[PDB]
Formats: structure tokens, C-alpha cells, sequence
């Protein structure tokens, strides 16, 4: 699965 | 507050800073879904960090209240706040997400794909009329009800833009990211990005339904990003053979690198795939 | 092949290129866990891409066979291959992962943390004696049995190094990434990285058990990466108050930016936290 | 949740 991110 | 009105059940899902559980409303005995958001950063963040997360959460709730009422968007019923947690109570969707559905059926048909995309584009068209960008479109954030109707959720990265405003941050889910957000991270003299990132992601969703896998799927992340940046993808081997040329034309209008030439929701709903004469 | 010997059940987990399900062995009626890996890339990848994924999978199986026998590592029972899929049959772990456990208990005690870390360091020490790097240490890849003993799994990014060899690729899970792998991606004239990345990740795991959240947890990914690169973290507010100074000393020896000064598994097992005199 | 990746 894939989660969201913030740089 | 929240524990005096509701009873907590099992984990339905998990996020970076949140846990989603099934819960019973004490008074009415009805079942709901509750997103528990930790603004304190698991154990501990800084005061600055905490305020950034508390302000991101309040904007999420704000968009949820503005878009309330649409039949294909999730409904926020009740919110609660403390010093460390936020509680957002939603309608429970028993058949889960479009990601779980796709996993069981492997691929979907052209006809079943037309159903879902016609609904999804309608929602996107509505949001973009209000100047709102979702900014995290993907199968895991599209839920299904008992009649198999789509319900859009997770407005955690969403924004209502001001006249003239452009976004500059790099956020989303890696394999659905538009090329303008990735371009933003390599050049600090870039103009920004806008509502068009949602259409690229829509295109990634549509290709993934039909083929069984994402258009820019690669083992090494560096090359995946170079592939998305150049728009290197294909309708290969035996997989896309059964499908018409009209679906393929529609997917390729979404997967366009230059945002000014990319299709909009209004234009996509006018295409021959959904009908033309 | 695989469907003539085993019966497929529910989804226990999901990966980027894999689905993990519960399955019954037809002959013996016993239950196992099966990782279904798609080398073809969901619907379709290129021949080059397919061969890269087929060669990554065979190395995974290889390491699994080499480390077989250790009591705190998962056991691979049987493998199957076709043109599009790979099937890897493992022992079933009913109590799931350390990530699910942590979610239910929120934080763990100093005594319960000493239990898990003493076991985990023992496994790491064993692997590093053979020159093998795991390269993806995290709570979701550590399973628990009925007696609550840890069982290490997911050797998808693992490597047995040759005398002198160094790795150059950027891979892992974002919040557990060592700073040398991130350094590798910004400078193409960097020397590489080695076994030391596993110790950093071990440190992130240990802090996350005790505090409830990861040391470098931030909303914007760009700043998270700058924070990990500089080693900016802290044992803040009320969270770490109950804990001794010995645990904190051990965690800070793992969270060291310069890899040559970072603790090893052998050194960590000699620390006063696990005993000294 | 968080998944693994390859650059
Ligand atoms: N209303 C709901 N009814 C049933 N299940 C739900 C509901 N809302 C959420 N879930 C489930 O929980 C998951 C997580 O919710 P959500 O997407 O809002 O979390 P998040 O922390 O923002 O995740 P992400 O990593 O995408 O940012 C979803 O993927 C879905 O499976
Ligand atoms: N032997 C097992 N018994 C029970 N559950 C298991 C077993 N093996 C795996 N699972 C579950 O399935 C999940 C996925 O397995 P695995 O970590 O090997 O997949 P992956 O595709 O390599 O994931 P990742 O994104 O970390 O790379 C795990 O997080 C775990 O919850
Ligand atoms: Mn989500
Ligand atoms: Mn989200
Ligand atoms: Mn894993
Ligand atoms: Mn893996």
C-alpha cells in the first residue's frame, strides 16, 4: 500500500 | 466529550497521523466511522509543528463543511477537539474502498470503468467550480456504499484557492503525483501549480482500473519519478488488447505533461467515451 | 501448481508489488501465509522492468534460505513461479505485526521495550555476522507469534555484501531512512552506504515504541528530510518523563548522523540498559 | 501507514 507525505 | 457519546470498535484504516475506527453512537445505537488525528505527533512534536497540524486539520473540516450535501462525497457528522487529539465522525461505508474492490477483481471492464469515471468526474467538476483542489485522488480515498455508488473522502490535503493563488508544496501519494509538483521540488524559481494536478491523478486512477496496475510503476523510485516527469508510459503487451480506442484516447488526454494542454473535468465529460452524438 | 496444492483465503496485508493472504494447504489442512508478487507490474511493465523485479524476487528468496533456522526470523516453506506471478509460502502469524500491537497499546513500557529490543538486536547481530543488510527495518515488518515472540520478515530489499562492496540506491520507508541514503541522492560523488543504515532504523523503532510516535515526524516531507539529515529530534514535553536516563542514552547512540560513530548491534547489546555489571 | 519505495 501507499500513504501520503509532505516534503 | 467523544468517549461519553460514542463507543469505539475496530480499526478500519490507518494514516500517517491518524487511525480510522468503527464506532457505535451511544444514544441511537447506530454505527459510524471515526478518524482519530494526533496533532502532538505520536508521542511528541514541537509547538510550531503542533500548530501546523492543528491548522491543517481545521482546514480539512472546513472543506468538508463546504462540500457537504453532494451525493457522491462523504458526509461529516460531528467533530470533537482536545489538546492532543481531533475526532472526526463520518458515515460508515461497509464495502470499504475502491482499492480493496480492485484487489479482489484484479481488473475492471470498460463498462464498469465508465460507470465509476462518470461519477468521479462529476464530483471533480463540482469541486473545481468552487475553486477547490482535492490534491490526493486515489483508489484508497474513494469509498463505496451498499448500492456500489462511489463516495469521495480524505480531504486532508485539500485547498480552496483565492483569485490568483498558486500552490508550492510537494505532497500527495508517490505514484499519483503530477509532474508539476515534482518540478516544483527541483527548481525554486517555478511559478507553482493549481487545479490541474487532480486531472493527472484521475488519469492514473483510470489506467489502474483497466490494466490492473499503475501507468508509471517501477521498482526504483528515482526512475519512477523520471518516468512520470517525461510521461514515459505505454498501453502494452496483451493487457490493453480487449479495450476500444476511445478509452485509450481519454486516458492519454489525462496523461499529458504540460498542464495547460491537459484535459479538464468538463472536457473529459464531453468526450466520445461518455458519449458525443 | 500453487492453486492445486493450496486454497486461498483473505487478505492479511498489501505491498507495492504484492498481496499477502491466508491460505489452507490442501493435503494437511494446515494454514499458511502466501505473498503473491506480480513481476509484470500490475497490468503491464517493460521486459527490462520485469527482469529487474524477477531478479529482486529471487534474491529475496535466496536470503530467506540462507537465514532459515533462526528462531526469531520468519520461515519460508515453499516457493512457486509463473510468467506473471511469484508465490512465497510462509508460516502464519496470527497476532500480526508490532505496528498493530503498538496501535492498540499506544506506547510500551521500558521493561516491555527491553524485551523486544534485546530480541531484535540479537537477530541484527546474527545477520551482520553474515554480511547481510535487511534495509527495511520497521514495526510493520516485525511479526509476533502466540507466545508474543518477535519474528523478523520482509527481506525484499535485503543484500549479502561482498568484501568491499557498498550500496548506492535510495530505497526503504521514508521515516526510517538513514541520512547516508538521503545523502546518496543529493550527491552523485558519494562513496555509498553499508550495514550501518540498519542501526539508525533500529533507533527509530525503539523511540517509536517508547514515545508513541517517530522521532522525525513532520507534516511536510521536505522538512522531515532536513530534520533527519541534521539529526534534529528531542525527548520532549511530558512524554519521556517517566523513563530512565539509560534508555535515552541508548536511543541517542542509534540516532547519530555520522555512520562511523554510530553504535553497532554488538555494542548496543553491551550497554547498561541490557546490563553491564 | 507507510509503504516501501525505490527511487
Ligand atoms: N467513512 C469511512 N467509512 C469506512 N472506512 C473508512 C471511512 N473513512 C475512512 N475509512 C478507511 O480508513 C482509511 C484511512 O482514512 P483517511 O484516508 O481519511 O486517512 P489518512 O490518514 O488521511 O490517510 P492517507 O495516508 O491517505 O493520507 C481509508 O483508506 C479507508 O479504508
Ligand atoms: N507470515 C505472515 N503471517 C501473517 N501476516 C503476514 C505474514 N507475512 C506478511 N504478513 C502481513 O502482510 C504484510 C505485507 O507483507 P510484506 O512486508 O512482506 O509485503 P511488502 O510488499 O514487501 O511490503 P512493504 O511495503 O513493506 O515493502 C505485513 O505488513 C504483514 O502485516
Ligand atoms: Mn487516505
Ligand atoms: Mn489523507
Ligand atoms: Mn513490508
Ligand atoms: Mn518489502
Amino acid at each position: 500500500r501507499q500513504m501520503s507525505f509532505r516534503l | 466529550g467523544f468517549y461519553e457519546n460514542y463507543e469505539p470498535k475496530e480499526i478500519l484504516g490507518r494514516g500517517v497521523s491518524s487511525v480510522v475506527r468503527r464506532c457505535i453512537h451511544k444514544p441511537t445505537c447506530k454505527e459510524y466511522a471515526v478518524k482519530i488525528i494526533d496533532v502532538t505527533g505520536g508521542g511528541s512534536f514541537s509547538a510550531e509543528e503542533v500548530q501546523e497540524l492543528r491548522e491543517a486539520t481545521l482546514k480539512e473540516v472546513d472543506i468538508l463543511r463546504k462540500v457537504s450535501g453532494h451525493p457522491n462525497i462523504i458526509q461529516l457528522k460531528d467533530t470533537y477537539e482536545t489538546n492532543t487529539f481531533f475526532f472526526l465522525v463520518f458515515d460508515l461505508m461497509k464495502k470499504g474502498e475502491l482499492f480493496d474492490y480492485l484487489t479482489e477483481k484484479v481488473t475492471l471492464s470498460e463498462k464498469e470503468t465508465r460507470k465509476i469515471m462518470r461519477a468521479l468526474l462529476e464530483v471533480i467538476c463540482a469541486l473545481h467550480k468552487l475553486n477547490i483542489v482535492h490534491r490526493d485522488l486515489k483508489p484508497e480515498n474513494i469509498l463505496l456504499d451498499d448500492d456500489m455508488n462511489i463516495k469521495l473522502t480524505d480531504f486532508g490535503f485539500s485547498c480552496q484557492l483565492d483569485p490568483g493563488e498558486k500552490l508550492r508544496e510537494v505532497c500527495g501519494t508517490p505514484s499519483y503525483l503530477a509532474p508539476e509538483i515534482i518540478e516544483c521540488s527541483m527548481n525554486d524559481n517555478h511559478p507553482g501549480y493549481g487545479k490541474e494536478v487532480d486531472m493527472w491523478s484521475t488519469g492514473v486512477i483510470m489506467y489502474t482500473l483497466l490494466a490492473g496496475s499503475p501507468p508509471f510503476w517501477h521498482r526504483k523510485q528515482m526512475l519512477m519519478l523520471r518516468m512520470i516527469m517525461s510521461g514515459n508510459y505505454q498501453f502494452g503487451s496483451p493487457e490493453w488488447d480487449d479495450y476500444s480506442d476511445t478509452v485509450k484516447d481519454l486516458v492519454s488526454r489525462f496523461l499529458v505533461v504540460q498542464p495547460q494542454k491537459r484535459y479538464t473535468a468538463e472536457e473529459a465529460l464531453a468526450h466520445p467515451f461518455f458519449q458525443q452524438y
